């Protein structure tokens, strides 16, 4: 009713290329409420420079963020996002896909 | 350029 | 085309036990945010969060601070008023969320105003669009709708909307040009990602561009598609751009059957892209 879960992708700014600077992005949409907690993972890890976004609302007052953090990505790292919101029994984690 | 505040609800 | 927005995006959020309800604002410009306010920064200002605002003097910056903390200040007597008005208890939380602004066309002229309002996520109550009358949701936002007409809020609503909303979004506009009237096309493609041997998935990809607005579909023999497609929301770079794809499960060796077509504003006219295997 009043509680919707997030949506999660998790996507570069750029095309990777191996061992090319580029920014991590996990885009969270779709929530309400507002509270809610994300990080960004590299190779199961809490990644610790991770910024995010002012909050806003889509025009159903869902709500959405940004965050992100500069990473060069390389053949063999996994990132991920993992996120806890009240929708959720426990953390979901959606790991990173170059080609999504 | 916000607007002022109104009246509550 | 030729149009724009300008809309502020007001939230409060109740906290009982862990103090007063936040209030956090963002105003944009189509779909540039350019500034921001946060009850919870150690020293609350508005703040610029776009390069384009910044030259604007200190007397800017003082009145829309004085703004929100007194819009901060009402939100909170709001937030306790509709937990009275539905018999909530003062244990939980609750959000109050506002959207104001205006949509102009290319000369500039106010083509609808608005202002609405969200309680823990449903519409509650809006100013319809002759910015004259409220409609109401049920019998709370009655008396929040009686409460506002007797203070005649539609009135200097209306008047923020056809006034000060129009020419700061133009003055915005005009100084600001480089980047507010500027459409960035996507750059497109489409990919190939065999699934097994009888099937493969073919991905339309639109990035790097501005406005966020874009349609992406997929036909087979010039049909549109929707079975066996999926379309990812429209997803922010972090450079002010936007991405987006959709994609279709196709029976391998079917792939040529299979169009994707692209509208944007910044394309003179529609795409239509194949699989190139190169």
């Amino acid at each position: 009713m009043i509680q919707r879960t997030p949506k999660i992708q998790v996507y570069s700014r750029h095309p990777a290329e191996n061992g090319k600077s580029n920014f991590l992005n996990c885009y969270v949409s779709g929530f309400h409420p507002s509270d809610i907690e994300v990080d960004l993972l590299k190779n199961g890890e809490r990644i610790e420079k991770v910024e995010h976004s002012d909050l806003s609302f889509s025009k159903d007052w869902s709500f959405y963020l940004l965050y992100y953090t500069e990473f060069t990505p390389t053949e063999k790292d996994e990132y991920a996002c993992r996120v806890n919101h009240v929708t959720l029994s426990q953390p979901k984690i959606v790991k990173w896909d170059r080609d999504m | 350029f916000p607007r002022p505040w109104l009246h509550g609800l | 085309m030729g149009s724009h927005s300008m809309r502020y995006f007001y939230t409060s959020v109740s906290r009982p036990g862990r103090g007063e309800p936040r209030f956090i604002s963002v105003g944009y410009v189509d779909d540039t945010q350019f500034v921001r306010f946060d009850s919870d920064a150690a020293s609350p200002r508005e703040e610029p969060r776009a390069p384009w605002i910044e030259q604007e003097g200190p007397e800017y910056w003082d009145r829309n601070t004085q703004i929100y903390k007194a819009q901060a200040q009402t939100d909170r007597e709001s937030l306790r008023n509709l937990r009275g008005y539905y018999n909530q208890s003062e244990a939980g939380s609750h959000t109050l969320q506002s959207m104001y602004g205006c949509d102009v066309g290319p000369d500039g002229r106010l083509l609808r105003g608005h202002n609405q309002y969200a309680y823990d996520g449903k519409d509650y109550i809006a100013l319809n669009e002759d910015l004259r009358s409220w409609t109401a949701a049920d019998t709370a936002a009655q008396i929040s709708q009686r409460k506002l007409e007797a203070a005649r809020v539609a009135e200097q609503l209306r008047a923020y909307l056809e006034g000060e909303c129009v020419e700061w979004l133009r003055r915005y506009l005009e100084n600001g040009k480089d980047k507010l009237e500027r459409a960035d096309p996507p750059k497109t493609h489409v990919t190939h990602h065999p699934i097994s041997d009888h099937e493969a998935t073919l991905r339309c990809w639109a990035l790097g561009f501005y406005p966020a607005e874009i349609t992406l579909t997929w036909q087979r023999d010039g049909e549109d598609q929707t079975q066996d497609t999926e379309l990812v929301e429209t997803r922010p770079a972090g450079d002010r751009t936007f991405q987006k794809w959709t994609a279709v499960v196709v029976p391998s060796g079917e792939e040529q059957r299979y169009t994707c077509h692209v509208q944007h504003e910044g394309l003179p006219k529609p795409l239509t892209l194949r699989w190139e295997p190169s």
